[PDB]
């Protein structure tokens, strides 16, 4: 019930970007695929 | 003048080959289904 | 449920989180977690 409510204030008319603005939701921000970033290589230390 | 009358067409044997209906045919046995038909529901709830 | 208390007893509070069964109105409302609703909680003294 706390990780549905939309993120202010990026619900606001004042978000330069339009992506975001539509699925700016705590559900949906568990997946990075839709967010274009990734990783190079995320082992810890060497350890896999 | 409905309720001790024979309901059609399941008096009739030519008509309707199960038995078990033409004997049942009788308006008042819908109601004792549970020693006539002994055909029960899984539960009695509706909407949770 | 209730809460104890009194004038002559001392400070308290528990670490752990008390539990509780909401199965039934959420399936009487047809109403899933992650959909739009809220609590509203009322608190009355034993005195009235
Ligand atoms: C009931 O008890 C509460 C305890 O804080 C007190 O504030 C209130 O005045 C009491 N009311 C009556 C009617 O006894």
């Amino acid at each position: 019930q706390e990780l549905r409510q939309p993120l202010e204030p990026f619900n606001w008319d004042s978000n330069p970007n339009d992506f975001i603005r539509e699925n700016a939701r705590a559900v949906d921000a568990f997946d990075y695929d839709q967010f274009n970033y990734q990783y190079d290589d995320l082992n810890f230390h060497g350890l896999t | 003048n409905i309720m001790r009358q024979p309901l059609k067409p399941f008096n009739d044997k030519g008509q309707n080959e199960f038995d078990l209906t033409n004997r049942y045919s009788r308006p008042i046995d819908v109601f004792d289904y549970s020693n006539h038909f002994d055909y029960h529901y899984d539960t009695l709830n509706f909407n949770s | 449920f209730a809460v104890l208390g009194g004038p002559l007893e001392m400070d308290w509070h528990f670490d752990r989180l008390f539990q509780y069964d909401v199965t039934s109105v959420f399936n009487q409302m047809h109403l899933r977690p992650d959909s739009v609703y809220h609590f509203d909680v009322h608190i009355t003294a034993i005195n009235g």
